[PDB]
Protein backbone atom coordinates (compact mmCIF):
# COMPACT_ATOMS: atom_id res chain seq x y z
CA UNK A 1 0.00 0.00 0.00
CA UNK A 2 1.10 3.80 -0.37
CA UNK A 3 0.44 5.33 2.92
CA UNK A 4 1.72 2.37 4.96
CA UNK A 5 5.21 2.92 6.80
CA UNK A 6 6.02 -1.23 6.60
CA UNK A 7 7.53 -2.09 3.05
CA UNK A 8 6.43 -5.72 2.63
CA UNK A 9 8.71 -7.17 0.04
CA UNK A 10 11.74 -9.31 -0.46
CA UNK A 11 13.87 -10.74 -3.17
CA UNK A 12 15.62 -8.44 -5.56
CA UNK A 13 18.56 -7.03 -7.21
CA UNK A 14 19.09 -10.25 -8.87
CA UNK A 15 15.77 -11.32 -10.51
CA UNK A 16 14.62 -7.47 -10.74
CA UNK A 17 16.77 -7.10 -13.59
CA UNK A 18 16.18 -10.01 -15.90
CA UNK A 19 12.53 -9.07 -14.87
CA UNK A 20 12.60 -5.31 -16.03
CA UNK A 21 14.77 -6.57 -19.44
CA UNK A 22 12.13 -8.75 -20.16
CA UNK A 23 9.14 -7.03 -19.62
CA UNK A 24 9.46 -3.86 -21.07
CA UNK A 25 9.74 -5.22 -24.02
CA UNK A 26 6.28 -6.52 -24.36
CA UNK A 27 4.84 -3.99 -26.49
CA UNK A 28 7.13 -6.06 -29.50
CA UNK A 29 6.98 -9.17 -27.83
CA UNK A 30 3.56 -10.44 -27.48
CA UNK A 31 1.08 -13.42 -29.18
CA UNK A 32 -1.73 -10.91 -29.67
CA UNK A 33 -2.74 -9.43 -32.69
CA UNK A 34 -1.68 -5.52 -32.82
CA UNK A 35 -4.60 -2.86 -33.59
CA UNK A 36 -3.04 -1.12 -36.51
CA UNK A 37 -3.42 2.46 -34.77
CA UNK A 38 -1.82 3.82 -32.42
CA UNK A 39 0.59 7.15 -31.83
CA UNK A 40 2.20 9.15 -28.73
CA UNK A 41 0.96 5.97 -26.86
CA UNK A 42 3.26 3.96 -26.64
CA UNK A 43 6.68 6.08 -25.67
CA UNK A 44 5.33 6.52 -21.89
CA UNK A 45 5.50 3.08 -21.36
CA UNK A 46 9.25 2.09 -22.66
CA UNK A 47 10.21 6.08 -21.25
CA UNK A 48 9.19 4.59 -17.87
CA UNK A 49 10.84 0.79 -18.81
CA UNK A 50 13.97 3.12 -19.54
CA UNK A 51 13.34 5.30 -16.40
CA UNK A 52 13.05 1.85 -14.26
CA UNK A 53 15.80 0.15 -15.46
CA UNK A 54 18.36 2.44 -15.29
CA UNK A 55 17.47 3.16 -11.87
CA UNK A 56 17.57 -0.43 -10.66
CA UNK A 57 21.08 -0.29 -12.82
CA UNK A 58 22.32 2.13 -10.75
CA UNK A 59 21.14 0.58 -7.73
CA UNK A 60 23.15 -2.53 -8.35
CA UNK A 61 26.23 0.33 -9.22
CA UNK A 62 25.97 1.19 -5.97
CA UNK A 63 25.66 -1.79 -4.08
CA UNK A 64 29.26 -3.46 -5.67
CA UNK A 65 31.24 -0.14 -4.87
CA UNK A 66 29.92 -0.21 -1.25
CA UNK A 67 30.96 -4.14 -1.53
CA UNK A 68 34.32 -3.23 -3.24
CA UNK A 69 34.90 -0.51 -0.77
CA UNK A 70 33.72 -3.03 2.13
CA UNK A 71 36.51 -6.00 1.13
CA UNK A 72 39.43 -3.45 0.15
CA UNK A 73 38.80 -1.55 4.00
CA UNK A 74 38.59 -5.23 4.73
CA UNK A 75 41.09 -7.20 2.68
CA UNK A 76 43.41 -4.80 1.18
CA UNK A 77 45.72 -8.07 0.06
CA UNK A 78 43.38 -8.85 -2.29
CA UNK A 79 43.29 -5.16 -4.13
CA UNK A 80 47.22 -4.61 -3.76
CA UNK A 81 47.01 -8.15 -6.14
CA UNK A 82 44.26 -6.68 -8.11
CA UNK A 83 46.83 -3.45 -8.82
CA UNK A 84 50.14 -5.88 -9.37
CA UNK A 85 48.45 -8.06 -11.61
CA UNK A 86 47.21 -5.06 -13.63
CA UNK A 87 50.57 -3.47 -13.55
CA UNK A 88 51.73 -6.78 -14.60
CA UNK A 89 49.51 -6.68 -17.87
CA UNK A 90 50.16 -3.14 -18.33
CA UNK A 91 53.84 -3.99 -19.05
CA UNK A 92 53.21 -6.58 -20.88
CA UNK A 93 51.17 -5.25 -23.21
CA UNK A 94 53.37 -1.96 -23.63
CA UNK A 95 56.23 -4.30 -24.41
CA UNK A 96 54.22 -5.99 -26.92
CA UNK A 97 53.50 -2.59 -28.19
CA UNK A 98 56.92 -1.76 -28.35
CA UNK A 99 58.06 -5.21 -30.03
CA UNK A 100 55.35 -4.64 -32.92
CA UNK A 101 56.79 -1.19 -33.65
CA UNK A 102 60.26 -2.29 -34.10
CA UNK A 103 59.17 -4.68 -36.07
CA UNK A 104 57.35 -2.77 -38.03
CA UNK A 105 60.48 -0.14 -38.51
CA UNK A 106 62.59 -3.12 -39.25
CA UNK A 107 60.26 -4.50 -42.26
CA UNK A 108 59.98 -0.68 -43.53
CA UNK A 109 64.01 -0.25 -43.80
CA UNK A 110 64.35 -3.58 -44.64
CA UNK A 111 62.41 -3.75 -47.62
CA UNK A 112 63.55 0.39 -49.19
CA UNK A 113 67.25 -0.36 -47.69
CA UNK A 114 68.11 -0.12 -52.10
CA UNK A 115 65.41 2.18 -52.28
CA UNK A 116 67.50 4.35 -54.87
CA UNK A 117 67.63 2.09 -58.12
CA UNK A 118 70.93 3.15 -59.58
CA UNK A 119 73.43 5.38 -60.56
CA UNK B 1 67.04 11.77 -67.71
CA UNK B 2 65.74 14.60 -65.52
CA UNK B 3 62.26 12.81 -66.13
CA UNK B 4 64.24 9.86 -65.07
CA UNK B 5 65.41 10.90 -61.77
CA UNK B 6 62.01 12.83 -61.30
CA UNK B 7 60.54 9.61 -60.81
CA UNK B 8 63.50 8.71 -58.85
CA UNK B 9 62.58 11.70 -56.31
CA UNK B 10 58.79 11.10 -56.94
CA UNK B 11 58.08 7.81 -55.94
CA UNK B 12 60.83 8.25 -53.13
CA UNK B 13 58.66 11.39 -51.78
CA UNK B 14 55.93 9.30 -51.55
CA UNK B 15 57.75 6.38 -50.24
CA UNK B 16 58.96 8.87 -47.67
CA UNK B 17 54.71 10.25 -46.80
CA UNK B 18 54.39 6.50 -46.77
CA UNK B 19 57.10 6.33 -44.04
CA UNK B 20 55.24 9.02 -42.40
CA UNK B 21 51.49 7.55 -42.75
CA UNK B 22 53.63 4.19 -41.13
CA UNK B 23 55.06 6.61 -38.63
CA UNK B 24 52.09 8.62 -38.07
CA UNK B 25 49.97 5.50 -37.61
CA UNK B 26 52.89 4.20 -35.01
CA UNK B 27 52.98 7.91 -33.35
CA UNK B 28 49.49 6.95 -32.88
CA UNK B 29 49.90 3.52 -31.48
CA UNK B 30 52.39 5.14 -28.82
CA UNK B 31 50.43 7.76 -27.62
CA UNK B 32 47.46 5.88 -26.05
CA UNK B 33 50.06 3.92 -24.74
CA UNK B 34 51.45 6.45 -23.36
CA UNK B 35 47.93 7.09 -21.58
CA UNK B 36 48.72 3.58 -19.33
CA UNK B 37 51.68 4.42 -17.42
CA UNK B 38 50.10 6.10 -14.22
CA UNK B 39 53.55 7.20 -12.73
CA UNK C 1 97.29 15.20 -44.57
CA UNK C 2 86.11 17.33 -28.81
CA UNK C 3 82.54 17.64 -27.64
CA UNK C 4 81.35 21.16 -28.42
CA UNK C 5 80.97 19.93 -32.38
CA UNK C 6 77.97 17.63 -31.42
CA UNK C 7 74.55 20.05 -29.67
CA UNK C 8 71.11 19.73 -29.64
CA UNK C 9 68.97 19.06 -32.70
CA UNK C 10 70.22 21.53 -35.28
CA UNK C 11 71.13 18.61 -38.02
CA UNK C 12 70.86 18.06 -42.02
CA UNK C 13 66.82 18.53 -41.95
CA UNK C 14 66.72 22.30 -41.07
CA UNK C 15 68.95 23.76 -43.56
CA UNK C 16 67.97 21.70 -46.77
CA UNK C 17 64.81 24.13 -46.64
CA UNK C 18 66.97 27.18 -46.50
CA UNK C 19 69.24 26.12 -49.41
CA UNK C 20 66.07 24.60 -51.30
CA UNK C 21 64.41 28.28 -50.52
CA UNK C 22 67.42 29.91 -52.96
CA UNK C 23 66.50 27.72 -55.64
CA UNK C 24 63.08 28.30 -55.45
CA UNK C 25 63.55 31.82 -55.34
CA UNK C 26 65.77 31.57 -58.74
CA UNK C 27 62.33 29.76 -60.04
CA UNK C 28 60.04 32.13 -58.76
CA UNK C 29 61.72 34.87 -60.70
CA UNK C 30 63.34 33.28 -63.43
CA UNK C 31 57.75 29.80 -66.15
CA UNK C 32 56.37 31.14 -69.48
CA UNK C 33 54.44 34.53 -69.47
CA UNK C 34 51.96 33.92 -72.14
CA UNK C 35 49.08 35.87 -70.77
CA UNK C 36 47.35 36.59 -74.02
CA UNK C 37 49.50 36.81 -76.97
CA UNK C 38 52.87 38.36 -76.07
CA UNK C 39 52.55 40.83 -73.61
CA UNK C 40 55.62 39.08 -72.09
CA UNK C 41 55.15 39.69 -68.00
CA UNK C 42 54.14 38.18 -64.75
CA UNK D 1 31.62 -23.08 -7.44
CA UNK D 2 32.31 -18.69 -8.98
CA UNK D 3 34.49 -19.64 -12.27
CA UNK D 4 35.24 -19.35 -15.82
CA UNK D 5 31.41 -20.01 -16.92
CA UNK D 6 32.66 -17.95 -20.48
CA UNK D 7 33.09 -14.34 -19.21
CA UNK D 8 35.14 -11.98 -21.36
CA UNK D 9 38.16 -11.52 -19.01
CA UNK D 10 41.37 -9.99 -20.00
CA UNK D 11 43.85 -11.90 -17.15
CA UNK D 12 41.57 -12.23 -14.15
CA UNK D 13 41.55 -15.96 -12.91
CA UNK D 14 38.47 -15.96 -10.64
CA UNK D 15 39.54 -17.84 -7.89
CA UNK D 16 38.67 -18.13 -4.04
CA UNK D 17 40.71 -14.98 -3.69
CA UNK D 18 40.85 -11.44 -4.96
CA UNK D 19 37.06 -10.62 -4.20
CA UNK D 20 38.08 -7.16 -5.37
CA UNK D 21 38.59 -8.49 -9.13
CA UNK D 22 35.27 -10.24 -8.54
CA UNK D 23 33.57 -7.53 -7.49
CA UNK D 24 35.31 -4.91 -10.60
CA UNK D 25 34.42 -8.42 -12.99
CA UNK D 26 30.36 -8.43 -12.21
CA UNK D 27 30.33 -3.98 -12.46
CA UNK D 28 32.31 -4.44 -15.64
CA UNK D 29 29.04 -7.40 -16.91
CA UNK D 30 26.36 -5.09 -15.88
CA UNK D 31 27.95 -2.03 -17.48
CA UNK D 32 28.31 -3.88 -20.92
CA UNK D 33 25.03 -5.45 -20.02
CA UNK D 34 23.26 -1.94 -20.71
CA UNK D 35 25.64 -1.15 -23.24
CA UNK D 36 25.11 -4.47 -25.28
CA UNK D 37 21.35 -3.33 -24.66
CA UNK D 38 22.01 0.48 -25.94
CA UNK D 39 23.81 -1.28 -29.08
CA UNK D 40 21.10 -3.99 -30.06
CA UNK D 41 18.72 -1.37 -29.99
CA UNK D 42 20.83 1.25 -32.21
CA UNK D 43 20.78 -1.67 -34.71
CA UNK D 44 17.28 -2.93 -34.77
CA UNK D 45 16.32 0.60 -35.30
CA UNK D 46 17.57 0.94 -38.61
CA UNK D 47 15.15 -2.39 -39.02
CA UNK D 48 14.87 -1.48 -42.73
CA UNK D 49 11.93 -3.41 -45.39
CA UNK D 50 13.22 -6.82 -46.38
CA UNK D 51 11.59 -5.74 -49.72
CA UNK D 52 14.31 -3.98 -50.93
CA UNK D 53 14.08 -2.24 -54.24
CA UNK D 54 17.95 -3.56 -55.35
CA UNK D 55 18.71 -6.17 -52.80
CA UNK D 56 15.56 -9.33 -52.64
CA UNK D 57 16.41 -11.21 -50.02
CA UNK D 58 20.57 -10.85 -49.74
CA UNK D 59 21.71 -8.19 -47.68
CA UNK D 60 18.92 -8.45 -44.75
CA UNK D 61 18.74 -12.31 -44.60
CA UNK D 62 22.91 -12.26 -43.24
CA UNK D 63 22.15 -9.03 -40.74
CA UNK D 64 18.82 -10.17 -38.51
CA UNK D 65 20.85 -13.73 -38.02
CA UNK D 66 24.30 -11.91 -37.10
CA UNK D 67 21.90 -10.00 -34.53
CA UNK D 68 20.87 -13.58 -33.14
CA UNK D 69 24.37 -13.88 -32.34
CA UNK D 70 23.89 -10.11 -30.38
CA UNK D 71 21.33 -11.54 -28.37
CA UNK D 72 22.84 -14.86 -27.80
CA UNK D 73 25.56 -12.62 -26.24
CA UNK D 74 23.36 -10.12 -23.51
CA UNK D 75 21.71 -13.74 -23.14
CA UNK D 76 25.02 -15.17 -21.31
CA UNK D 77 26.12 -11.80 -19.37
CA UNK D 78 22.76 -12.80 -17.55
CA UNK D 79 24.37 -16.35 -16.77
CA UNK D 80 27.07 -14.33 -15.82
CA UNK D 81 24.90 -11.88 -13.36
CA UNK D 82 24.25 -15.05 -11.57
CA UNK D 83 27.44 -16.58 -11.12
CA UNK D 84 29.10 -13.34 -9.98
CA UNK D 85 25.98 -12.71 -7.77
CA UNK D 86 26.56 -15.66 -5.50
CA UNK D 87 30.54 -14.75 -4.68
CA UNK D 88 29.44 -11.58 -3.65
CA UNK D 89 27.21 -13.05 -1.41
CA UNK D 90 29.81 -16.26 -0.72
CA UNK D 91 32.77 -14.35 0.06
CA UNK D 92 30.96 -12.69 4.12
CA UNK D 93 34.18 -12.59 5.65
CA UNK D 94 35.57 -9.92 8.04
CA UNK D 95 33.56 -7.34 9.51
CA UNK D 96 30.18 -8.73 7.87
CA UNK D 97 27.70 -5.39 8.63
CA UNK D 98 31.17 -2.69 7.94
CA UNK D 99 28.77 0.40 8.47
CA UNK D 100 29.84 2.76 6.00
CA UNK D 101 28.34 5.47 8.20
CA UNK D 102 30.74 5.06 10.52
CA UNK D 103 33.55 4.32 8.18
CA UNK D 104 32.78 7.98 6.65
CA UNK D 105 34.63 9.39 9.89
CA UNK D 106 37.32 7.10 9.33
CA UNK D 107 37.97 8.46 5.94
CA UNK D 108 38.17 11.86 6.83
CA UNK D 109 41.57 13.73 7.72
CA UNK D 110 40.66 13.99 11.43
CA UNK D 111 38.16 14.79 14.35
CA UNK D 112 40.79 17.16 16.42
CA UNK D 113 41.21 13.92 18.79
CA UNK D 114 52.96 -6.62 3.81
CA UNK D 115 53.77 -3.52 0.75
CA UNK D 116 56.87 -5.12 -0.21
CA UNK D 117 55.44 -6.42 -3.45
CA UNK D 118 53.20 -3.34 -3.45
CA UNK D 119 56.39 -0.94 -3.60
CA UNK D 120 58.74 -3.47 -5.72
CA UNK D 121 55.84 -3.42 -8.32
CA UNK D 122 55.44 0.21 -8.10
CA UNK D 123 59.29 0.81 -8.33
CA UNK D 124 59.26 -1.90 -11.65
CA UNK D 125 56.14 0.58 -13.11
CA UNK D 126 57.53 3.81 -12.64
CA UNK D 127 61.42 2.64 -14.61
CA UNK D 128 59.18 1.01 -17.40
CA UNK D 129 57.73 4.48 -17.80
CA UNK D 130 61.35 5.97 -17.68
CA UNK D 131 61.85 3.38 -20.53
CA UNK D 132 59.69 3.63 -22.33
CA UNK D 133 59.83 7.81 -22.25
CA UNK D 134 62.89 7.62 -23.10
CA UNK D 135 61.97 5.23 -26.22
CA UNK D 136 59.04 7.81 -27.07
CA UNK D 137 61.21 10.71 -27.08
CA UNK D 138 63.44 9.89 -30.60
CA UNK D 139 60.79 9.07 -32.66
CA UNK D 140 58.53 11.58 -31.09
CA UNK D 141 61.19 14.10 -32.12
CA UNK D 142 61.58 12.54 -35.86
CA UNK D 143 57.57 12.42 -35.99
CA UNK D 144 57.26 15.05 -38.28
CA UNK D 145 59.62 14.53 -40.68
CA UNK D 146 58.39 16.46 -43.74
CA UNK D 147 56.70 19.46 -41.86
CA UNK D 148 60.03 21.84 -42.43
CA UNK D 149 60.37 20.06 -45.94
CA UNK D 150 57.09 20.48 -47.28
CA UNK D 151 58.29 23.22 -49.88
CA UNK D 152 59.40 20.20 -51.76
CA UNK D 153 57.28 17.47 -50.04
CA UNK D 154 54.87 16.78 -53.56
Amino acid sequence: AAPGAPRPSNSTLVDELESSFEACFASLVSQDYVNGTDQEEIRTGVDQCIQKFLDIARQTECFFLQKRLQLSVQKPDQVIKEDVSELRSELQRKDALVQKHLTKLRHWQQVLEDINVQH
Amino acid sequence: RNQQLRALQEECDRKLITLRDEVSIDLYELEEEYYSSSS
Amino acid sequence: KAAEKPGQEDHLYVLEHNLHLLIREFHKQTVMPHPASAPFGH
Amino acid sequence: ASGPFGGPQAQQAAREVNTATLCRIGQETVQDIVYRTMEIFQLLRNMQLPNGVTYHTGTYQDRLTKLQDHLRQLSILFRKLRLVYDKCNENCGGMDPIPVEQLIPYVDEDGSKERREIVEVNKKLKQKNQQLKQIMDQLRNLIWDINAMLAMRN
